[PDB]
């Protein structure tokens, strides 16, 4: 149950 | 049949200025740009747009790489002093 999002 | 385009991003700011979603196991199999922060290095480029799917970063393919590892590659490619740029092979699919 995950919904990843990476900020740079 | 496929459609790739190489976008080279110059390092004109302290930040890269992008947000990416997806990787291995995700609904989005390849890392997709969702936000481009105003002022960041990506914003100056202009050519890089939201919705662009990143296939390769500096020659390394992101196919098969999990979101965590995909982010690791991009972060390291920006921190590196070898290049004053970051090559991205992006798609409209």
């Amino acid at each position: 149950y995950d919904d990843e999002l990476t900020f740079f | 049949e496929p459609t790739s385009t190489l976008v080279r991003v110059r390092k004109s700011a302290a930040t890269l200025g992008i947000a990416i979603e997806g990787g291995a196991n995700t609904r989005q199999p390849l890392p997709r740009i969702v936000t481009i922060q105003r002022g960041g290095s990506a914003h100056n480029c202009g050519q890089l747009k939201v919705g662009h799917v990143i296939l390769e970063v500096n020659g390394q393919t992101l196919r098969g790489k999990e979101h965590k590892e995909a982010a690791r590659i991009i972060a390291e490619a920006f921190k590196t002093k070898e290049r004053d740029y970051i090559d991205f092979l992006v798609t409209e699919f």
